[PDB]
DNA sequence: TGAGGTAA
DNA sequence: TGAGGTAGTAGGTTGT
DNA sequence: ATAAAAA
């Protein structure tokens, strides 16, 4: 079918039009701009009861498409400004940032407000017409004039395939057409992995299960909590053994005050250095947020990389549960699952238990047809540390690494990637007939080079010919470049719905975007894309989506809701939790 | 746009044989074919010749002259052996009872005789195999409802729809054994059970229990069901079980006997699951539609007619369905809020319809009465509290009326858990103390911690009908009132729920106002037929709307009835506010409709004719130009029709638009009202109307009902299923 | 802190 | 009980 | 206009 691009085009000068429409659009009334590319309204809404005002506006970009001509791309934006009280300081009309606070996306005070930010397509595309016919008019060329244009660009956008998953003892999903199959595909993916189990079938490590001590949670709760979720995780991994505890004491809540117990007294006695384990926080009682949240940021950040923890809350576990008076027996006192409340405590354990095998490195499936190059490299550098993942052939085999950044900083990362390379090639994928890096955020150059140079050592050594292997760098935006937005155009009474699973736009050669979230899930707005750029190799652009495509499929942390992320930065924002 | 329909076209009836063998007289005449039918295991197709009666029986079977036992006398029934013919081109109505009854019967016959299916009643089939996956105590059984149709176009048509029903996984096995025969023996008579009897599986109706089954008798008998069996029942039935006496669900007969190892239970949809299930049942356009079609296809294949074959066919009937418009309304000050076409206006239709309510308040500017705000005691829910929802109220209600006085408060103790002394205690003691007696008030429910379920519930239901023709009140939980004020002393709503309290407020004024009968709008252009008379009777009660043209006239009137002094109630009740309204709102009225809920006896007919004769008599109303007639409204359709919309998009099916419409005869049609502006969940259903007497036109009536579905006083943000005085009368009439 | 996208 | 619809009938061959 | 109570 045909689609709706959101461009209106224009019937080097880059910088020149850009200086031009900035210029022109300050000079309006009721438009006051905050960015190079952002402007706002001078009103709020009507009917808001809170003391924080919304500001509405649109964010505005220009586009060089293959076609020939320049084309305007434009999308909505809200700011959220207390009224009484960076400011937005008021010099007559000319309104400017640098006695109005300007709020920020997190705390309670927007999180009431956030409804009035998500439009369907049909809304969302009207509001962009509206917004270009009504401030995007009247625009001068210095002199000469400018005709933004309207009735937006219509393209075939053509779609990737959905490719083959590949789950226990074998049990494929594939899709063969637009049929019934496709429309209950994340059913079918979290149904498959229910019933099959995980892919990865190796030996666990050692496991515990500190929860806080009998003072704050009876001795009956945890017990029932214990072995649903060991019977749940048996059935998904049948390698599991068990799942011992160690009980801590509160010692109060006021600030960090658990914390110093909690490493000297009960890990250091009982030897609990290595391991794994499951933590449940305390907050059955009426609690302090500040306290809960600095425990849990001291907890996940106090120990180095060993010791991985996953954490739960005891308020959700508590309520999950009934106090049954063992009618039967004397003196048990135990806990059941409220009768009409078993489907959501079956679904809140089994994301807890796929949590608790994603940290235990056990991944659930793959895909079945190899991607078209052999090894993927994701590298992420967190606050002072940096992530490493490797990605070899269909998804079987994905190595996590993390790294303490102390430049010689390329020294280490060079040294990282060179020892990784040489011990993971003959194992996984011998003779690689393509490396590529995909690198969260910027880059400088400084991975690729230890890329050519690590490349050198391994010709050297004679592990990969040099004629036949290409390598390259792409680079991963996590806020688009420009924010294209597309839609479907049908018959229905709502004449636009959101694109399909796969839809890519490729806005030059070197760069563009892809529709991970669409038909076969269900989302309340419209999809946003996300945005890819190849920097430096020898690669093709097209094979390099596919493989990223393909590999947004593998989601991991919620197999029935949609991905927006491929797995490897998905595994890293994961597992790379501040030290 | 096409439509695909719900139905599937026998194209075979150009080849099909027929043969033919032959209040108080309707009754003999249906207890006559019920026994010969039941006697010789055929349809019967009474038909009306030369102002005669005869059951109507194919040429095949005999039939031996005898006497049925009618109540005046025991009538002789005979054979005749003249043989009647008919053609595959007139299947006139007096022969419309053949064809249909032959064969439905056929298709019951073959479709029960089935392996993995079962029936549940005259048209309903279950599959054997209940789902997979449920996790509670409950059985959840697939299966389908189907009927015969005679759509216009004079080709018969079979409609299938999907349905579920709900079963517990054993019954009367693991329940109650011989040790608590007496205990739990109210629990379980007057319901309706599943028996499989080896692999003849029926419904049943409990008549109570029994002694054991090696001492009733009934052994040697159930084993050899079980043994010619598909399902091993030998580990089922042990001889320990009771056996308990059955009838069938149909009518009364000899209290047969059988054990209770076999019978599970069923549920109506009321008790429990609630909230826990009914979800699953809910499927959209296309997953509803891929499920029929490969039920037809499954099992609605090579079908055998008596001698011939049922070729019924595949690819549902796909039409044209015409749709009604969506009328225009009227708000205060003006403010019209009408419809051009398919854009944008159409979209937010409710959103509007609900911001224009808020803004200008309501249609309605008469004066008010005294009113009341009955409320917990100072020493629970304390006043602080109180006094800041009451000012919040007040201050919404007289944003929206601002004819309101003020919101007098009484306060009541609780003391503890009774619910019959806490009646006299609550609003037999301070309300009686005072003159607050007449009026309208609101109460609010105490539920702060802890409150025990199962009861409050009903003392509300009690708190609604005590003084139900002068305290008209409107209920609301204190737990969510609340849930919004926290201390800081004094009471502030917190800033984070101001949105969620401002819609809670909203809601409440709104149906406090629809108790006070403050109509918040109307429609701009007249209707059809001037005067509407909607009647709906349950519960002992009666009650009747007045509907004037445009709606900015509607009059609700309660009333009880205890069968000819009804109807004598009935004519006095319409006559009697007929002559009084019609020369204030409808001088010379055009016509008269009554809108009636269930079935028709021909007492409202009969009723509207003796007021038209007594009002000509009068002068009031004219006769020889002047319509008069009844409507009947079923809120479980006849056949089940569904209808999705064909389109491009990803989803191929879609929901029709609110207002489509589809009749079968020249005096039956469907409307669907939830579809495209309003947001809905499944697929929707339809209304069923048809005209019972009179000499009106369906395609007025049929247009008016629909205008009057658009009238929504409850939640204007939301659809509406029932017309505007049938749901008057269901939100009214509370006792 | 059960978890995803959309809002930023 | 702030509220809406979607889910949900009637229940004649006979099935000891 | 808002998220549930509702794979
Ligand atoms: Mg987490
Ligand atoms: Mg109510």
């Amino acid at each position: 079918k045909d689609h709706i691009l959101n461009l209106y085009r224009i019937d080097v000068v880059y910088k020149f039009l850009d200086y031009e429409i900035r210029r022109q659009l300050g000079q309006h009334r009721d438009l006051w701009k905050l960015n190079t590319h952002q402007f706002f309204l001078r009103e709020p809404m009507k009917g808001i009861q809170g003391s924080i005002n919304v500001f509405e506006g649109f964010t505005y970009k220009l586009a060089r498409l293959a076609d020939g001509h320049f084309y305007v791309t434009l999308d909505l934006s809200t700011k959220y400004i207390d009224k009484y009280c960076r400011f937005l300081y008021l010099n007559g009309d000319n309104w400017y940032t640098i006695a109005r606070m300007l709020y920020n996306t997190k705390d309670e005070r927007v999180k009431s407000l956030h409804y009035l930010s998500i439009k369907g397509p049909s809304k969302r595309f009207e509001a962009i017409n509206n917004y270009i016919s009504s401030y995007f008019k009247n625009l001068k060329f210095n002199a000469g004039k400018l005709l933004i244009s309207n009735e937006p660009l219509v393209e075939k956008i053509k779609n990737f395939w959905i490719p083959e998953l590949l789950f226990n003892n074998n049990r494929r999903l594939k899709i063969t057409g637009f049929n019934s199959g496709m429309r209950d595909f994340a059913y079918q993916r979290k149904q498959l992995i229910k019933n099959n189990g995980v892919l990865n079938r190796t030996s666990f490590d050692v496991q515990y299960l500190l929860v806080p001590d009998e003072q704050y949670m009876d001795a009956n709760l945890v017990e029932g909590f214990k072995n649903n979720a060991e019977f749940l995780i048996k059935k998904l991994a049948p390698a599991f053994d068990k799942f011992i505890i160690i009980r801590y004491p509160v010692k109060s809540c006021t600030s960090a005050s658990v914390q110093i117990q909690e490493i000297e007294k009960v890990l250091h006695r009982r030897n609990a250095l290595h391991g794994f384990a499951l933590v449940v926080l305390p907050d059955l009682d009426a609690f302090s947020p500040a306290f809960l949240k600095t425990f849990h940021e001291l907890l996940k950040s106090k120990f180095y990389p060993d010791l991985k923890v996953q954490c739960a809350s005891a308020h959700n576990i508590s309520s999950f549960f009934k106090p049954f008076s063992t009618a039967g027996n004397n003196g048990i006192v135990e806990y059941r699952v409220v009768e009409a409340l078993k489907g959501r405590f079956s679904s809140y354990l089994f994301y807890l238990v796929l949590e608790h095998l994603i940290v235990n490195r056990k991944w659930p499936y793959a895909l079945a047809k190899n991607l078209f190059y052999d090894i993927y490299i994701g590298i992420d550098v967190h606050d002072r540390h940096a992530g490493f993942t490797f990605f070899f052939k269909n998804g079987e085999q994905i190595i996590f690494h993390p790294e303490e950044v102390p430049k010689v900083r390329a020294k280490t990362l060079n040294k990282v990637i060179y020892e990784k390379l040489k011990l993971y090639i003959p194992l996984f994928a011998p003779n690689p007939n393509g490396i590529v890096i995909v690198r969260d955020g910027r880059s400088f150059g400084v991975e690729y080079k230890a890329l050519q140079a690590a490349i050198n050592t391994l010709a050297a050594e004679g592990i990969v010919n040099k004629d036949t292997v290409k390598y390259g760098v792409v680079d991963l935006h996590k806020q688009s470049s420009v924010p294209i937005r597309i839609a479907a155009k049908t018959n229905s009474y709502d004449q636009l719905e959101n694109p399909v699973a796969g839809s890519y736009k490729l806005v030059s050669p070197k760069e563009g975007f892809i529709f991970s979230t669409g038909y076969p899930f269900d989302i309340k707005g419209t999809s946003r894309p996300l945005n890819l750029s190849m920097k430096e190799g020898d690669l093709d652009f097209m094979k390099v989506m596919e493989d990223v495509f393909c590999q947004i499929m593998l989601a991991f942390s919620a197999p029935d809701k949609s991905n927006f992320l491929p797995v490897i930065i998905k595994l890293i924002d994961t597992l790379l939790e501040p030290l | 746009k096409d439509h695909i329909l719900n139905l599937y076209r026998i194209d075979n009836l150009s080849e099909l044989d027929f043969s033919y063998k032959l209040e108080l007289l309707n009754k003999q005449l249906q207890k006559i074919a019920e026994e010969v039918s039941s006697v010789t295991k055929g349809p019967t197709a009474v038909l009306k010749r030369n102002q005669r009666f005869f059951v109507a029986v194919p040429a095949d079977k005999q039939m031996e002259d005898r006497s049925i036992d009618g109540i005046p006398f025991s009538i002789p029934i005979k054979l005749l052996p003249e043989v009647y013919r008919i053609d595959s081109k007139d299947i006139q109505g007096h022969q419309l009872d053949v064809v249909y009854k032959f064969l439905d019967y056929e298709i019951r016959r073959q479709l029960g005789q089935h392996r993995d299916l079962w029936k549940l009643n005259t048209h309903q089939f279950f599959l054997r195999e209940p789902m997979k996956g449920i996790q509670g105590s409950i059985n959840v059984f697939e299966g389908f409802t189907y009927k015969l149709a005679r759509l216009a176009d004079g080709h018969f048509y079979v409609t299938l729809d999907l349905s579920t029903k709900y079963i517990d996984k054993y019954c009367l096995s693991h329940y109650i054994n011989e040790g608590n025969v007496r205990t739990f023996e109210n629990n379980y008579k007057g319901r309706r059970f599943l028996y499989l009897n080896g692999d003849n599986w029926y419904t049943i109706e409990l008549l109570g229990f029994g002694k054991s089954v090696k001492e009733q008798d009934v052994l040697n008998y159930i084993t050899e069901k079980i043994e010619h069996s598909r399902t091993d029942l030998k580990r089922y039935v042990k001889p320990n079980d009771l056996s308990m006496s059955y009838t069938y669900p149909g009518r009364t007969m000899d209290p047969h006997s059988g054990a209770t190892s076999l019978a599970r239970m069923l549920y109506n949809t009321k008790d429990e699951r609630v909230k826990s299930l009914h979800y699953l049942s809910i499927k959209g356009p296309s997953k509803r539609f891929e499920a029929i079609n490969n039920y037809i296809s499954s099992y609605f294949k090579n079908l055998k007619f008596n001698a011939g074959k049922l070729l019924i066919s595949n690819e549902p009937l796909v039409e044209k369905i015409k749709n009604f418009w969506i009328p225009e309304l009227l708000f205060n000050n003006n403010r019209r809020l009408k419809i051009t076409g398919f854009n944008s206006g159409m979209r937010d239709f409710a959103y509007q319809r609900k911001q224009l309510i808020k803004n200008n308040g309501v249609l309605n500017r008469t004066s008010f009465d005294v009113q009341y705000l009955l409320v917990p005691d100072e020493q629970y829910m304390d006043a602080n509290l109180v006094e800041g929802f009451k000012n919040n109220a007040e201050f919404l209600i007289k944003k929206l009326a601002p004819a309101f006085d003020k919101f007098i408060i009484i306060r009541y103790p609780v003391k503890s858990c009774t619910s019959a002394s806490v009646q006299i205690q609550e609003i037999e003691k301070v309300l009686h103390r005072r003159n607050a007696l007449h009026g309208f008030a609101l109460v609010v429910l105490p539920d702060l911690d802890a409150f025990s379920p199962a009861f409050l519930k009903t003392f509300h239901e009690l708190l609604k009908s005590k003084f139900y023709p002068d305290l008209k009140v409107q209920c609301a939980s204190a737990h969510n009132i609340s849930s919004f004020f926290k201390p800081f002393v004094e009471y502030r709503v917190v800033e984070a729920l101001k949105g969620r309290f401002s819609s809670y407020l909203f809601y409440l004024v709104l149906e406090h106002l629809i108790v006070n009968r403050k109509w918040p709008y109307a429609l701009a252009k007249n209707l059809f037929y001037d005067i509407y008379i909607g009647i709906d009777v349950h519960d002992r009660h009666a009650g009747f709307t007045f509907f004037f043209k445009n709606g900015e006239q509607i009059i609700f009137h309660p009333e009880e009835v205890p069968e000819k002094v009804r109807a004598k109630t009935l004519n006095k009740v319409i006559y009697e506010k007929l002559k009084l309204y019609i020369p204030l709102f409808a001088p010379n009225p055009n016509g008269i409709v009554i809108v009636r809920d269930g079935r028709s006896f021909g007492v409202e007919y009969k009723a509207l004719q003796a007021a038209i004769n007594t009002l000509a008599a009068e002068g009031i109303v004219n006769k020889d130009t002047v319509k008069y007639g009844v409507v009947d409204l079923h809120k479980q359709s006849s056949v089940p029709i569904r209808i999705a919309a064909k389109t491009n998009s990803y989803d191929q099916l879609e929901n029709p638009v609110a207002g489509s419409y589809k009749l079968v005869s020249p005096k039956e049609g469907f409307i669907f009202s939830t579809g495209y502006p309003f947001d809905i969940k499944g697929t929707s259903r339809p209304l069923n109307l048809s005209m019972k007497e009179g000499d009106l036109d369906f395609m007025k009536v049929m247009e008016d009902v629909f205008c009057q579905i658009m009238l929504a006083f409850s939640a204007p943000d939301k659809s509406n299923f029932l017309p505007v005085i049938i749901k008057l009368i269901d939100t009214l009439l509370e006792p």
